RNA sequence: CAGAAUUCCGUGAAUCAUCGAAUCUUUGAACGCACAUUGCGCCUUUGGGUUCUACCAAAGGCAUGCCUGUUUGAGUGUCAUU
RNA sequence: GGACAUGGGUUAGUCGAUCCUAAGAGAUAGGGAAGCUCCGUAUGAAAGGCACGAUUUUUCGUGCCUAUCGAAAGGG
RNA sequence: UUGGAUAUGCCAUAUAAAGCGCUUUCGAAGAGUCGAGUUGUUUGGGAAUGCAGCUCUAAAUGGGUGGUAAAUUUCAUCUAA
RNA sequence: UUGACCUCAAAUCAGGUAGGACUACGCGCUGAACUUAAGCAUAUCAAUAAGCGCAGGAAAAGAAAAUAACCAUGAUUCCCUCAGUAACGGCGAGUGAAGCGGGAAAAGCUCAAAUUUGAAAUCUGGCAACAUUUCUUUUGUUGUCCGAGUUGUAAUUUCAA
């Protein structure tokens, strides 16, 4: 054959940067990054950056050329455009005044729907189940924040109602394992068809918008997670037996105790832990065995800490240290010549520079 | 010899395996042909082409009904599959936009058509 | 209509976990973060949503990648004599 | 604001073909195939001896045989690795093709297997 | 000429007739660019192997003018909004 | 016997072609011509790239500047 | 395999659509086209039969044609682009 | 700054179409010379051969801006007849139709120019249904969205009114 050129094929044939796939794909920065959250592509670093990125050495972001490719034929892709030309034809009946025509186009608006995004991203529902907690941590972060312009109403709507559906869930199939106070939030620890989840549960108080993100990426990364969070409660209430969704309204560590709560404590929490375990619980209108009061002024009377010591320790704590009044016990969390000679001794066969690895940290 | 219709009523993946098999058998032939073979042989040869043949028209036979069936009722169908009489016949106009009338054409033979009638001798 | 997930399945290869909690909470005596008496006095934590919004950017935007003592040799200088 | 004296035409989105329907009903099964490539082994006294002393095997092979389709047929079709593969137009207008087989494999067993010794 | 056979209690001989299903190599108006070069390319999907960032193979494509529509644009063309 | 008949024979990553351009042929843009076709070869052409960016009112912004064929004695 | 009838069943919203009758009535009618001159070419077409180039270019009972040029006046005939 | 419209582009955009061959007959374009004139230049050959473009099973032409001068006829085409005539021609060689009449065949019509204005009543395309078939290959109907369209798509009228 002929002298081949230079560069036509290894790195830098299976290595496309992210100005070349905007390119290659015919689409935007914006829908590129869409598209990059929605199906999992994430870059990947060569191990010889000069020669994928022709002879420079400047920072680029690579992207093998067998995902852009799969890129290509995504239907998504389209569902974007279809939604720009509708974008478009809405901006000329609201430019022309003709709002039944403006009613029209907004009532029939383009969606999409994730069935085929949530197949090829998990293969198995097991998969689904490993990743999922971060799914959990953005929704019970968002189910709290006050409803603003930037931030559908709906959305926050449905992030409180897939909150509340998997959590009355894990109730009814008493799956919780184990829960940590944190200053960070509650960390519940949950194992369902032998897979460990965990995720953090904040607290509901007067936030603020830190003015510094962007909810364009919140916004897509929440449409993701409430279509795949919809789906695997519905595989979990489906196995189970109930109907999804629902009308919203030691498994017997707690089984013959009535709970009763004060005004003072996280009732979402303590509902949660208590009845995971078959306790019942009472509480006051405004929001009998034990009651949980962390109030230092007022049926024993306990705190929340006694409550979670006894769900990570699956033992029943001990009433009169966590008594009203008294020092917290400490929240732990449950899931966490010769000589010298050898030092000068290094004289290479250590392959290259490896040793220092385990020896600096 | 193999019988086409005893072809038609087997699988396409049988199909498949007896055309692999059947072009090994004629491999095998061809190789006593130029080794010297005999006339029982020879007069095989012919028989296994035809047997091939008769495979693969039954493959395409199947293949093209499923295709007739995929696109049936479909606005577009493949151009194989469309047609094909001749170019004029396919370019011309058919008879239902042949037979279309002007509103007064359609009034004018709703009342006055051609009358059936005789006269006296 | 709104669209709830009517229908099942069954008729990202490194997801780069992330890392764990080191045990800083309201009073641990493991090392002293900020002590606080009670739950109550604890404000929000303000910048929550920007360490959630770092990890949604280190989803997409991070590239993914997924003793010792038989390194020095063994000549035993201790019985050498000199 | 235009900083150049030329203008060049501004780039238009794309659309790649989604046709209402496939221009062919099926597509054609492969049409250069094993069966295809290798018509008969050659079995001149040339090519004899070259079977006995460059454990090379000759083969009537089909003209857009190229070495690479020759390799995989032969292997295909008779389980042995080739190590070369020369070719030659014979002057009748035939491909004939020298496939040298492996030092593990000997083409004499290959040429009584196939049976055209 | 060889060869089979179809028993002759047929789905069947035949260089038979007939023909509504297919096949239809390289070309040629000849259409990826060429062509006294089985020359030179590109796009999508798929597959192969003692070899998997390599190499190879397969299938489907990529001519020009024009028409209806679609999408994406351009303009110190006409103007409103402001 | 260079005849006649039957067979056999030409193996390449490294030799050529293929690649490059020469004189020159030659489509496209355009203009002629009743036309066959003629002239034309960066011309009175919107003649194609490249990089940045948390993603930009989740309807893309910001900069940066010539076909092809034609050599088995040319180049390689 | 077609044809036109028939013998019937069903859908056919005829409020509709159309022919005829007399009107003291109105009545839209095709332009660098007709036409004219001139130059070529054509015809049997002869002070031009058609066609084409160029120059000039209407009209509204107007405009064509009535096979000898022109002006005026009638009479028929047709209704171009 | 957004938009609207006009104009102009681009796409391997959705779906289509054109080329090339045959060319006896058919519609044009272009276009000779030999030859006859006992020479030859107008003429003739000849509105021919060659060249070029474009169709069909026929094509073309066709329902009068047609004849006639009658007691009037009545789209076109072909046949016989007019007629080797009227006419044209170095009035030389030569060329040369039409009306009527007889027959074969016959069939008529469609737009532009009108306010639907108490309602663009019209149409393409996508999609989804049904349906039909020289035909699973053909041909549609209905629904609904986008579009085309008021710089005019339907109905209505065509001088015979």
């Amino acid at each position: 054959a002929r002298v081949k050129q230079k560069g036509k094929a290894g790195a830098a044939r299976i290595y496309i940067t992210r100005n070349q796939a905007l390119k290659k794909l015919q689409l935007t920065l914006a829908d590129f990054r869409r598209i990059c959250i929605l199906k999992g592509v994430y870059p990947r670093e060569p191990k010889n950056k000069k020669k994928a990125n022709k002879g420079s050495t400047a920072p680029v972001t690579f992207y093998y050329t067998k995902d852009i490719q799969y890129l290509l034929h995504e239907p998504i892709v389209q569902k974007f455009r279809e939604y720009k030309v509708f974008a478009r034809k809405l901006s000329k009946a609201l430019g022309k005044g003709e709002l039944e025509t403006a009613k029209r186009l907004e009532a029939r608006k383009p969606t999409y729907s994730l069935d085929h995004i949530i197949k090829e991203r998990y293969p198995t529902f097991h998969d689904a189940l490993k990743d999922i907690d971060d799914a959990l941590s953005m929704l019970f972060l968002f189910s709290t924040m006050p409803v603003t312009d930037k931030i559908g109403a709906a959305t926050v709507a449905n992030c409180e109602r897939l909150c509340a559906e998997f959590q009355h869930y894990v109730i009814r199939s008493n799956s919780l394992r184990k829960a940590f106070l944190s200053i960070k939030g509650i960390y519940y620890q949950a194992e369902i068809f032998g897979e460990q989840i965990t995720w953090i549960v904040p607290y509901k108080f007067a936030q603020s918008v830190p003015t510094d993100v962007d909810f364009r990426i919140m916004h897509t990364f929440l449409e993701f997670y409430q279509a795949l969070m919809g789906f695997v409660n519905f595989k979990l209430y489906n196995t189970l037996g109930l109907r999804y969704p629902p009308k919203i309204d030691n498994t017997s560590l707690f089984s013959n105790f009535t709970f009763f709560l004060s005004r003072e404590v996280p009732r979402f929490s303590l509902e949660f832990v208590i009845r995971a375990f078959g306790g019942k619980v009472g509480w006051d209108p405004i929001l009998i065995t034990h009651h949980i009061c962390d109030r230092p002024h007022i049926r024993i009377y306990i705190q929340p800490q006694w409550v979670y010591d006894s769900i990570n320790k699956g033992i029943l704590e001990r009433t009169d240290l966590y008594a009203c009044g008294a020092t917290l016990p400490p929240h732990l969390s449950p899931f966490v010549k010769e000589e010298k000679e050898a030092k000068e001794l290094s004289k290479m066969m250590m392959s290259n520079k490896q040793r220092k690895l385990y020896s600096k940290l | 010899a193999l019988k086409t219709f005893e072809l038609r009523k087997q699988s396409q993946e049988n199909l498949a395996e007896q055309l692999q098999e059947l072009r090994q058998e004629l491999a095998s032939l061809r190789v006593q042909k130029i080794a010297g073979g005999s006339g029982s042989k020879l007069s095989k040869i012919k028989t296994t082409r035809k047997d091939i043949a008769r495979i693969l028209t039954v493959i395409n036979e199947s293949n093209r009904l499923a295709a007739r069936e995929a696109y049936k009722n479909k606005k577009y169908i493949p151009l194989d599959l469309r047609q094909k009489k001749t170019r004029a016949i396919r370019r011309a106009l058919t008879p239902y936009e042949q037979s279309r009338k002007t509103l007064k054409q359609i009034k004018k033979e709703r009342y006055f058509p051609l009358r059936k009638y005789a006269l006296k001798a | 209509q709104s669209n709830y997930a009517d229908h099942d399945l069954w008729a990202a290869p490194a997801p780069k976990l992330p890392p764990p909690s080191h045990e800083e909470s309201y009073n641990p005596p493991e090392e002293y973060p900020k002590k606080y008496k009670s739950l109550r006095v604890v404000p929000a934590y303000s910048n929550l949503i920007k360490e959630k919004f770092e990890r949604c950017l280190d989803l997409y935007l991070a590239p993914r990648v997924r003793p010792e003592s038989l390194l020095p040799k063994l000549p035993t200088p201790s019985e050498l004599r000199p | 604001v235009r900083t150049s004296t030329t203008f060049r035409r501004p780039k238009t989105l794309q659309l790649s073909r989604k046709p209402k329907y496939a221009r062919k009903s099926v597509a054609h099964a492969p049409r250069l195939d094993e069966y295809k490539i290798i018509v008969n082994p050659i079995n001149s006294e040339s090519a004899m001896k070259k079977i006995e002393d460059d454990n090379t095997l000759v083969f009537h092979v089909h003209l857009k045989a190229n070495k690479f389709t020759i390799k995989e047929a032969v292997r295909k079709l008779y389980s042995v690795e080739p190590v070369k593969i020369n070719t030659l137009i014979r002057p009748n207008g035939t491909k004939k093709a020298f496939v040298k087989l492996s030092a593990d494999a000997d083409a004499l067993d290959v040429a009584n297997r196939i049976g055209f010794l």
